[PDB]
RNA sequence: GGACCUGGCGGUGCUUCAAUCCCUCUAGAGGAGCCUGUUCUGUAAUCGAUAAACCCCGAUCAACCUCACCACCUCUUGCUCAGCCUAUAUACCGCCAUCUUCAGCAAACCUGAUGAAGGCUACAAAGUAAGCGCAAGUACCCACGUAAAGACGUUAGGUCAAGGUGUAGCCCAUGAGGUGGCAAGAAAUGGGCUACAUUUUCUACCCCAGAAAAACGAUAGCCCUUAUGAAACUUAAGGGUCGAAGGUGGAUUUAGCAGUAAACUGAGAGUAGAGUGCUUAGUUGAACAGGGCCCUGAAGCGCGUACA
């Protein structure tokens, strides 16, 4: 009967049935809308009502009503047929993830760039890194720490909560964009000295590196260096590994870092930088605002500085591990 | 924003005028009702809202105020109060607050407006706090000996908080009277009472007695003129219709009462509405619900 | 719980229309009929056609303008005529607009036995009243 | 898009810092005057610590 | 293993509470009969509903039809570009119930040295919150009350037999058509009507009277007739007949805060007809309203359990 047929809105929501009592607490369709590839006035009888599913006139004439040959109406079922199953297979096939540090972990994915802000506020030139997600008693919410930067020194990072995993993720990075650090970098590519740093309980070791070393570090370290725009240090953590405070602790000692040129002025001496690339030649990369030191400043004998048992032993060789240097993809 | 609300000044003026041509009432003096009338006739609408109605109006009485941004082209808000959130209501507390400096310095019948007409006043949401400290406030305003260029400032949020006299007719041969009427459930009874007669109550062109034939209805019908101790001074004619015997008699009492409000002094009559006598009943049947055998009796309940 | 023709909240991405976003109870204060007709008014006969009527129209159009109504057809019997308003997106091509119009005039006209009216205002996209 | 960071450096600092970087596309009103008129120290943020040892407050008394 | 955070649980007491938990006021159910629904038995022979939230419920209603049941018989592209009242409500849409006789639900934003987590102080100390709901607004006769509304979630609540539909299966039958039929009662129970009377029975009348008074008391049973209809033991109505049980009722227990209860009388839905059912209009029209918390439930004061 035809006043018992009911809108393709109603009948899909019927048959999808997402919402019920199963689907309360989770106790697949997908709704194709057949509506798509239909053009109005075509029907099986294939007739050409002009102006509707043909041109209304014909080299300046009028056209007619008229049938499409048998053929010619077989041609046109084909190939909407055919246009149906590729929109399927197109919509069946998947791009592959743009894998994070493992298959199936949310860490290092990029979620692009956070989104622009009210008042003529853009961000595109910031990328956006994930680092943590957790699960988190309700009568579960998704936890996330992710992290933002411009490639060139500005880089924070924030922490979301959503009962969504991408409401989780847009406030994550709407937030971070707000918190941004400014790190220094010497040469635009590494840190200015070398940071030894204890959050809570986890110690980072970052080393000053030259050009071409790469990043040797966690691999969340990692992401956030190339966020923040430095492109050659080394870092060991040790202690507990807790990726938040990995991440606080890495931007504390990032953006407490001192400048040569403020060391310079502190000082009141020019900073001098020697190269075995350069040999003797002296480089003055700093010198000071005010007035410099006619005093040539104490030579300390024998430095107080509380040496790296680590760093000593691999000096003088006696570290042997077998995963240090061992070679991996370029960082 | 001010330029849009111009334009639609501007517009609005020019409907007004595009109505007046099409009523063919002069556009000078066409005004707000004559516009309301027109509108209301060329858009007939049987909506019960008055606000779902079509309207056409001022676009200050359309629009909300929507605190007119409170910043200007520059940025700079106009309010001096205005990083309160509240602008308003605290500039309303400094004035009070100045007030009372300047009073302290020389030196049954209302009431206070509603904390929802004071929020329409100040155009701002305020709440239940912020009411009472106003009030507060106010109330120390008058405590302190407020002259009139104070008390009429208060009186700015002060709320205020009688039986009409029928004229006495005449009949063609000169005899006064007074005709009222009143309904009780669903009886309506016309009351003409005579200024002098001699107790004579006709209901229907029937003796009240034969009419109601129940001294309880007799009793109503004695209440008022025994009440003003008026019993067989006035002459009384009752036309009475529909509903019980009850309800008739209640109508016809009522009807009376106020026919024998223009006759008696007005100390009478406040004593007669104090009473009861001239207060109109509101108790009326209650209409059964559906799912339930009465007005409230709720159906047996099954278990 | 009342189910019947209400939009349930959702997480306020679900924007709906004046009709859509008005309850039954509110009818007659808040809105209005989508069929005017004299049917149903006391002493008169043809309801049951009237009502027949309409949701055969408001079928046929449905099916006629796929994704092409933003709003419901509001349906008005003057005398014997009919009028059907539609509010329709800019969407499909104005000389399909017309030819349907013509095509459904004419066709409703000579199955009901009485002049029809098809009404289009065109918008650029559904009246959003308020998102759920 | 000013750092929100109260804690880490100056309001004078990381204005700079973040014009230096681009990400504020133009400096603030006040930034000019903070430059032309440092105040005496820079308003860096320091959590108190309460003294322990024989560390004394160097407020000496009136006489 | 250590230190912390949150949710759950008591057979957890004190204090507040509630037509409103118990008492308190009125009127009733259970005791008898009848109408009616349900369960068990029976039947060749009806599905669903099933503690509050089933039980004159889907049904504004079954002699055939209705009808989906049984028995028998019959048809095969079948009214339908078939169909299916056959399973699956523990897939759903559609429509509802329950708290709700609630007021909270809430997206989006903004401290714990950025941990799980938290966000209160008005002489205010980090909360703002759109929106939804209550509210407000609207109908009725007020500004009152009743209606209406009543969000998120709760019971895999119901409804595949309103209809649509995912899924399952039948297609010479799980589909379609015609004729005939139970619709009963050991026994219990839910609801309703009528009574047991003297404030009654009865007439006149619609409230100033005369009789009845062990008679009161069946709408049941029996016979006859009438209305409807093709068909009346089937339904309803009218007359006669009979005058039965019963003498205010056990476990116990329902409803009501005023034009309310209670009583009475009309009208409407639906059918050819069919209810003591339902809906609705009106008339007369009151009593208590104050105590407490063992019992129920809701809180705060909080206590102690303990697992996720
Ligand atoms: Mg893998």
């Amino acid at each position: 009967s035809f006043f018992t047929k009911l809108t393709a809105d109603e009948l899909w929501k019927g048959a999808l049935a997402e919402t019920g009592a199963g689907a309360k607490k989770g106790r697949k369709k997908k709704r194709k809308d057949l509506n798509r590839g239909q053009i109005i006035g075509e029907g099986r009888y294939g007739f050409l009502w002009p102006g509707l599913n043909v041109p209304l006139m014909k080299n300046g004439a009028v056209q007619t009503i008229a049938q499409r040959s048998k053929e010619e109406q077989e041609k046109v079922e084909a190939d909407m047929i055919q246009q149906r199953e590729e929109w399927d297979r197109k919509k069946k096939m998947k791009v592959k993830r743009e894998r994070g540090w493992s298959g199936n972990s949310w860490g290092g994915i990029s979620l692009g760039p956070p989104d622009p802000g009210p008042c003529g506020e853009t961000y595109e030139d910031f990328d956006t890194r994930i680092l943590e997600v957790r699960n988190v008693m309700t009568a579960k919410s998704i936890r996330v720490l992710v992290a933002v930067g411009n490639g060139k020194g500005a880089a924070g990072f924030s922490i979301g909560k959503a009962t969504d995993r991408m409401d989780a993720f847009r406030k994550a990075k709407n937030r971070a964009v707000h918190h941004l650090h400014y790190i220094e970098r010497y040469e635009d590519h590494t840190i200015f000295h070398d940071i030894s740093l204890r959050f809570k309980r986890t110690h980072i070791k970052m080393k000053k590196q030259p050009k071409g070393y790469g990043l040797r570090c966690h691999r969340a370290i990692i992401t956030i260096c190339r966020l923040i725009g430095i492109k050659d240090m080394y870092a060991k953590v040790s202690g507990s590994i807790n990726m938040l405070s990995l991440t606080q602790g890495l931007f504390r000692g990032l953006s407490r870092q001192e400048t040569h040129q403020q060391l310079a002025d502190k000082k009141g001496l020019h900073v001098v930088e020697i190269r075995e690339e350069c040999g003797p030649l002296p480089i003055v990369v700093a010198s000071p605002r005010g007035p410099l030191r006619k005093d040539p400043e104490p030579e300390d004998e024998v430095p107080d500085v509380k040496l790296d048992w680590e760093d000593v032993k691999t000096a003088q060789g006696m570290k042997r591990s077998v995963w240090s240097n061992l070679k991996r993809a370029a960082t | 924003t001010e330029d849009f609300i111009k334009k639609q000044i501007e517009e609005f003026n020019i409907g007004k005028r595009h109505l007046a041509n099409m009523m063919g009432e002069d556009p000078e003096t066409f005004t707000q009702e004559d516009i309301d009338r027109a509108i209301a006739y060329l858009f007939p609408s049987g909506l019960f809202e008055k606000r779902a109605r079509p309207v056409m109006k001022h676009p200050e009485q359309i629009f909300p105020r929507q605190r007119a941004i409170q910043w200007g082209e520059d940025g700079r808000p106009f309010h001096y109060l205005f990083y309160t959130g509240k602008q308003s209501y605290y500039s309303l507390m400094h004035d009070v607050y100045g007030m009372l400096l300047n009073l302290e310095k020389h030196q049954i019948g209302s009431r206070w407006l509603i904390k929802e007409e004071l929020e329409e006043m100040l155009v701002e949401k305020l709440s239940d706090l912020d009411y009472m400290q106003f009030i507060r406030l106010l109330e120390k305003l008058l405590t302190s000996q407020c002259g009139a260029a104070e008390e009429e400032f208060v009186q700015r949020f002060r709320r205020s908080v009688k039986q009409l006299i029928e004229p006495v007719q005449y009949d063609e041969q000169g005899m006064a009277f007074s005709k009222s009427e009143g309904k009780r459930k669903t009886a309506k009874a016309e009351a003409i009472v005579y200024k002098h007669g001699s107790g004579r109550i006709k209901v229907n062109g029937i003796d009240y007695q034969l009419y109601f034939p129940i001294t309880q209805d007799r009793e109503q019908l004695m209440f008022p003129f025994h009440f003003v101790d008026r019993l067989g001074k006035h002459d009384v004619t009752c036309t009475v219709s529909g509903g019980g015997r009850s309800a008739q008699a209640g109508a016809i009492r009522l009807a009376m009462a106020k026919a024998l409000c223009s006759f008696v002094t007005e100390d009478e009559v406040e004593w007669m509405r104090q009473a009861g006598l001239l207060t109109t009943d509101p108790r009326v049947r209650e209409r059964k619900k559906p799912g339930q055998e009465g007005a409230r009796r709720k159906f047996t309940w099954k278990k | 719980k009342n189910r019947a023709a209400r939009v349930r909240v959702s997480k306020g991405d679900k924007p709906v229309t004046y009709e859509e976003a008005h309850a039954p109870h509110y009818i007659a204060h808040r809105k209005g009929w989508l069929s005017l007709h004299t049917g149903n008014l006391d002493g008169e006969d043809h309801a049951a056609e009237r009502t027949v009527e309409d949701v055969f129209l408001r079928k046929f159009m449905w099916g006629t303008f796929p994704g092409c109504l933003a709003d419901q057809l509001v349906l008005k019997r003057r005398g014997n005529q009919l009028e059907i308003c539609a509010v329709v997106l800019r969407q499909l091509s104005p000389h399909k607009y017309y030819f349907l119009v013509g095509y459904s005039e004419t066709l409703l006209s000579y199955f009901y036995k009485c002049p029809v009216r098809l009404h289009l205002q065109t918008v650029p996209s559904k009246v959003v009243y308020k998102y759920l | 898009a000013g750092s929100r960071l109260e804690t880490v450096g100056s309001i004078f600092s990381r204005t700079r810092d973040l014009v230096r970087a681009g990400v504020l596309k133009e400096k603030p009103l006040w930034f000019d005057v903070y430059d032309a008129f440092p105040p005496l120290r820079e308003p860096v943020f320091q959590r108190p610590r309460v003294r322990y040892g024989k560390a004394k407050a160097p407020i000496q008394d009136i006489w």
